[PDB]
């Protein structure tokens, strides 16, 4: 059922902007809570961003703060990570995720397929 | 030393009146159209007469029927103020009954009302984690089919909801239990602890501002209707505590120079702070629900009774580790109104013994209490029918929504022209130090009585047959209505038939200016 | 017939046991004294190891600094209201027993006082102002213990001369004492009813329960496990309107311990056995 | 210590060991453990702690008690009436217990193997066809200890070896009751049961046996019967309504903890209860494989589930011999013991009513007396048709009418005598007054807990079966006329005394023989309204 | 009647593992508790397992305790000794072993082909 598909990364340089989009399928992602996650080479996953379902809130990694933006449209069921002033250590592989908790005490990440952004 | 004694107030000015029934009156009546008449109804009828309760019973130091000294003749009022509260405590107790049957069907490891694979559910069904024309919620339908096989009709009574039967015995049995019996920082901090976590998660959800929208901008078109009106009246009355007799009963045992005027503004205040963001959440959830069913917020649910368990259900299973909130969350409701019954029933035994005198009846004062839980019970049955909630409306919204507009009224012109305002003012000072405000002599006098008295006329006027749901009512059912909402209103001239058969005089005149005057 | 005692120091854990394995028995109530000087902050410390024991807490309250005129007029309502909100957060059911051994010649806030400041007449305003206080609070868990001296200490003493009604006292106690012939002022072998007959007949009258709250023999004079075992089997005959009977066991002035010598430990521990 | 053993002793018996077990499989095994636990826990152990409370304080038998309110003195005689019939069919459990202990005197146990010749060609054998099976220990029992017949009616010829036996079982207790070691006592029934269990554990088919009995029946709530059986169990194995309570409890110092008492002796009651079911279940659950029969339907038996089964973990021990010894001779020892003092409850209750030395100085003849009947009475237990007459008492006679009997008890000290006059009396030997929990059970939950369940029993009733084999028009009504003949006495005595009693007068004859006799309370010291 | 048959031995090098198995026919096996044992060429015989008629409870010898882990299925009727981490010391005929009472004093020791077992 669930699909989370990804594009827009890429390779750029160090001073650049990138715009990562996600669209969603098989469930009503209106009443859902957007997440992106990254994780270098070799390094952990990190996380990276978070988006409300009306898309009131959202929160940032210290990492991140104030330099990416977050935003999405849920007419078009898409979430969309704005990157701007990328630095060499944004170099991962960006993963878009919506955990969902079935109405339980545990959750299911879903996880889309992973677009990379290298930074020269 | 005085912080303790905020937490009390604002313990007080919130409960299952304001939670479950003024997020429905307002939908009801439309949101933003109800809104204007609630806030003008409480300033300027709600809180005068809510601070004269108060000073009533303070100042004469005696319950709801003892306190109509003042005027031996007009004590029917205060046996009309009993009516009202027994009407309230045998269908407040079905709501608290919903409020366990919720709370122990959260005890799973995932929460029933989130899916649409369960057998009751139908091909409407839309689901939020998971067709047709019509759209229909989860838990619209779990609510509708699963907790109550609501019938078509109040005649099909079917057969009794044995969970909810049961779950009637233990909502009498746990606040009978406290009677024999009977921490401020929790009872005071935990409601809205809980209303705040659900307050954040229904603002997060897209659709929320088309719901908010809906709730605070204002209907002038609907506003020239007498019905908005007199379900405004009701509940500016109905979450104060005005005309159900408490008031003069729990203020009787409070010192002779408390501050009630500091108490009423309190009081008061908080709990239209806590009106309108109990109203806040659910329209905010309402409003993820209209594009979630592609139906308008005038039209995504439209229930009378039950707006709350199909709301709050709705917002609890989007929140992460969703079973633990909803445990917390009916709790919290369930705590909100056994705390209301036990003082609707300590009231209502001290009422019945201060007539009957303390000799005898103090050794059955527990034995007169059962009798009152076992009589409460068995008209409680009923409630718990395959057509509860067209009952439970019935009661709530003929028996007990404008009955305590007039009871209240006819205290005030009582009190003001036949007693003595010049008198009462004076006595208000004796105890307070200074006299009533400009803003409530003038209320008291003349806004409140005048306003009362015009909703009244133009809802006799304006009647047409009540509805729930687009289902309108038969004949015979509003009928009860009537006789249920006049039956508390007749106390007044009825006991002064008795009185005036009573009293000396032999007269015309001077026989009611004897059973008039103190 | 609840049993309890002073053990000779506060009552902390590691001072309460030690009295309990000596008597061979649970104290029932466990008695301290404390002036107008501390706060329920330095008591809570010991209460709690009370209630935690299984015993009731007697408070004896001595306002050395405040006499029956000052908290009468509320010169010390500061301390009274903030007592009053700290026992009604706590609870448990604490015997305040205020003002205490009221017809003495010995304590400031006592009537027969050389100063004699306090009158007959100003004591009863002043146990109704700490009363009307506490009720006023809501603290409902503070059951008031009346107190009198065995006998008439002083210029203007009397048994019930100085109560304020059974509408404002819980329970009227006792203070006695059999000193024996230790002082040396002239003093003499007192039986249990030529300490206590005349005290136990003037709170006759009143219709409320009796604590014996302080009492004791000395060694030196007669006969003290004799004494304990007729003191105890008088409590329970002639006196039956007594509920509890606590004991004083201190070596700080007269040997009023139990244990002071072999052969009255024993008595002591057949007369509550 | 030594203290503990002793009412650890009284808390082990044939009550628990036998009948429990078996009374478990009937209701089925775990539809019978939600009910026993709530009705021992609200309705048992308040009777059980009032019974000794109640024979403590007045200090005098079971028949001299009840001047606490005169006019329901028939309830003390029921007692008697409920104790003379268990008398009489607990010695044939005995005679069994003897059968099977001198028959293991042998070099090899007999119902070990299928070669014997009352063995039919069904027969499975543990140690060695058809379509049904049965066990070699299930054919001996069944056929050769007891010719079983078809019918009650069918007495045939009485089994002489039982009939032995019954005269062994009687002398045994009757010698010994002219005539009157805690650690033996208390200790070996402990140790035997233990050695059992834990055969019955390391059985296959044991999980399948533990999970009926422990795993319960939602579905089978709803029967009146199950709660009735319960009801009866609890109270049976307590010894509440036979009086002996009262009566050892009459002899009992005033100040004794009767409530420290009354909690441990139902505790390790409890705690015996489940063991002793354990390992029969447990047993129960290797026969069901082992004859490929669902384990519901192993043996839908009466009181044969003791016999059928321990002799069955019996043959599965090494030296088994030895243990089936030590087992059957413990249970010889337990009966004895229960044995004496429901008879010397019993000859001191009967003589006390007659003039001292009048008919004390016989208190060795009619002891005499009292073995002699209960031996020609158990008869027609030890013929043919032994155990249809055995069940016959044990689930009419002496079952529900314990509870009945204790209930009236408790309606006539709580709202004829006055509840306020007799926690006050609790209170004047105890020091403490009686808990909360024991306060609304006597005046609420219990008297209405065995109202209902008498109601619903009388509404569901249906005609009672062993193994399947419904009990006939006859043997049914003598069920019922057994079942009230005990719970009769309290009606009956109270026509003969409101003839007796002054008065002349419809409601102040009845206000006269209620309120106490006059010669009411304890001795010397032990008075707070004198 | 009885009749017990062994399988699964050989020879094997120092730190091997082998699982021998016993069938057994004539009597109902699933009643009774099977043994192991061992006897070295010359030495006497050393006791090695058992295991109980469910198979809730086994027990071993202190040489073999911490190495060796018998198991049984009552359904095949057979009884088994995953004999893992061996040494040269474990070179011994290996026999299966049954202990029938017959309801008496004394008791039959019914036996095996014996298995050998060869470690080096
Ligand atoms: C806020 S709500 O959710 O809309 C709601 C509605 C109805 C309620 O029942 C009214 C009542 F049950 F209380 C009744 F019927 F007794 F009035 C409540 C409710 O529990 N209480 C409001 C209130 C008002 C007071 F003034 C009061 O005493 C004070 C203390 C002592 O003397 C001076 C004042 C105590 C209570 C508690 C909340
Ligand atoms: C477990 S069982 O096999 O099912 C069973 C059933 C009924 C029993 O007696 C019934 C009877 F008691 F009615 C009788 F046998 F006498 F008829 C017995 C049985 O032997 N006794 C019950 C009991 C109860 C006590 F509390 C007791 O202690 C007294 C209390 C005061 O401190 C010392 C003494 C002593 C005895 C002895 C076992
Ligand atoms: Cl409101
Ligand atoms: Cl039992
Ligand atoms: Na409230
Ligand atoms: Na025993």
């Amino acid at each position: 059922q669930v699909q989370l598909v990804e594009s827009g990364g890429g390779l750029v340089q160090a001073g650049g902007s990138l715009r990562l989009s996600c669209a969603a399928s098989g469930f009503p992602v209106y009443a859902y809570e957007m997440y992106w996650y990254r994780q270098a080479p070799g390094k952990e996953r990190e996380w990276v961003a978070a988006i409300s379902s009306s898309g009131t809130w959202a929160g940032y990694a210290d990492s991140v703060k104030g330099r990416f933006t977050i935003s999405r449209d849920n007419a078009k069921n898409t979430v969309y990570l704005q990157m701007n002033s990328l630095k060499p250590e944004d170099t991962a592989v960006y993963y878009c995720n919506v955990k969902d908790w079935g109405a339980s005490w545990a959750y299911y990440d879903y996880w889309g397929q992973g677009t990379q952004v290298t930074v020269s | 030393n005085q912080i303790e004694f905020v937490l009390t107030s604002v313990g007080y000015a919130v409960g299952l009146g304001n939670v479950w029934r003024f997020p429905y009156l307002c939908y009801r009546n439309g949101g933003g159209a109800f809104m204007f008449p609630y806030f003008i109804m409480l300033i300027f009828c709600g809180i005068p007469a809510f601070f004269m309760e108060l000073s009533f019973g303070q100042f004469a130091s005696q319950g709801c029927l003892g306190v109509w000294r003042i005027s031996p003749m007009f004590k029917g009022v205060g046996y009309g103020m009993m009516v009202v509260s027994t009407y309230i405590g045998i269908y407040y107790n079905v709501v608290i009954c919903i409020a366990f049957y919720y709370f122990f069907s959260s005890m799973t490891h995932v929460l029933p009302w989130a899916y649409c694979n369960n057998p009751w559910n139908t091909h409407d069904c839309a689901g939020v984690l998971d067709h047709s024309l019509q759209r229909t919620s989860p838990s619209e339908e779990y609510w509708r089919l699963y907790v109550l096989k609501l019938s078509d009709d109040i005649g099909n009574f079917g057969e009794v909801r044995l969970p909810l039967l049961g779950c009637l015995g233990v909502a009498w049995l746990v606040v009978f239990l406290c009677l024999i019996r009977g921490v401020v920082y929790f009872t005071a901090t935990f409601p809205y602890v809980v209303l705040t976590i659900l307050f954040v998660r229904g603002v997060t959800l897209e659709g929320a501002f088309d719901g908010i929208m809906y709730y605070l901008t204002p209907q002038w078109d609907k506003i020239l209707e007498a019905k908005v009106w007199g379900d405004a009246a009701s509940q500016a009355f109905y979450s104060l505590g005005c005309a159900w007799g408490g008031l003069i009963t729990m203020a009787s045992y409070n010192k002779f120079h408390n501050n009630c005027y500091r108490d009423s503004v309190i009081i008061s205040i908080t709990n239209c702070a806590t009106s309108v963001y109990a109203g806040f959440v659910i329209f905010s959830i309402l409003g993820f629900m209209a594009n979630h069913l592609g139906v308008d917020v005038s039209r995504v649910a439209d229930h009378g009774p039950g707006l709350a368990f199909v709301a709050y259900p709705e917002a609890l299973t989007l929140l992460p580790i969703s079973p633990l909130w909803s445990l917390l969350f009916f709790f919290m409701l369930i705590l909100l109104g056994l705390g209301t019954q036990f003082c609707l029933l300590e009231t209502l035994v001290t009422a019945i013994v201060d007539e009957v005198g303390n000799e005898w009846i103090l050794q059955k004062k527990t034995y007169v209490t059962l009798g009152v839980a076992v009589a409460g019970f068995l008209l409680g049955i009923p409630l718990t029918s395959q057509a509860g909630i067209y009952w439970l409306l019935l009661m709530d919204n003929y028996a007990a929504s404008f009955s305590l507009v007039v009871i209240s009224c006819i205290m005030c012109v009582a009190i003001m022209y036949i007693y003595g305002h010049r008198n009462y003012f004076q006595d208000i000072q004796m105890m307070l130090g200074f006299p009533p405000p400009l803003f409530f002599q003038i209320c008291w006098r003349f806004v409140s009585p005048a306003i009362i008295f015009f909703i009244l006329v133009f809802t006799v006027i304006q009647y047409q047959p009540i509805t729930y749901n687009h289902y309108q009512y038969p004949g015979w059912a509003v009928a009860i209505g009537f006789l249920m909402a006049l039956s508390s209103v007749l106390c007044i001239p009825l006991y002064a038939m008795f009185r005036l058969a009573r009293t000396d005089g032999d007269t015309l005149l001077q026989r009611l200016k004897n059973a008039t005057k103190p | 017939l609840k049993i309890g005692a002073w053990v000779g120091t506060q009552p902390s854990e590691s001072a309460i046991k030690s009295f309990q394995e000596l008597q061979g028995r649970k104290l029932d109530i466990v008695h301290q004294f404390i002036n107008w000087s501390t706060d329920f902050s330095w008591v809570r410390p010991y209460a709690d190891a009370v209630y935690n024991n299984g015993s009731i807490l007697m408070i004896t309250w001595e306002p050395w600094e405040y006499n029956t005129v000052d908290i009468k007029n509320g010169k010390a309502d500061a301390y009274i209201t903030r007592m009053a909100q700290d026992m009604k957060a706590y609870g448990k059911e604490i015997w305040l027993r205020p003002l205490h051994a009221a017809n003495g010649d010995w304590y400031p806030w006592a009537i027969g006082y050389s100063s004699r400041v306090n009158t007959n007449e100003t004591y009863i305003a002043a146990f109704r102002h700490i009363v009307d206080i506490f009720r006023a609070n809501g603290a409902t868990n503070v059951k008031w213990v009346f107190n009198v001296n065995c006998d008439n200490v002083g210029n203007g003493t009397s048994y019930l001369g100085h109560y304020p009604g059974d509408n404002y006292v819980d329970y009227t106690s006792i203070d006695g004492y059999n000193w024996g012939t230790t002082q040396s002022w002239g003093s003499q072998w007192q039986s249990f009813d030529q300490v206590f007959s005349r005290a136990y007949q003037a709170l006759a009258s009143i219709n409320k329960p009796i604590i014996i709250a302080e009492f004791a023999s000395a060694e030196i004079g007669g006969n003290k496990a004799r004494w304990i075992t007729e003191a105890y089997n008088s409590i329970r005959t002639s006196y039956n309107k007594v509920i509890a009977a606590v004991w004083f066991h201190e070596n700080k002035e007269t040997d009023w311990r139990i244990n002071s010598s072999p052969e009255a430990l024993a008595a002591y521990r057949e007369a509550i056995g």
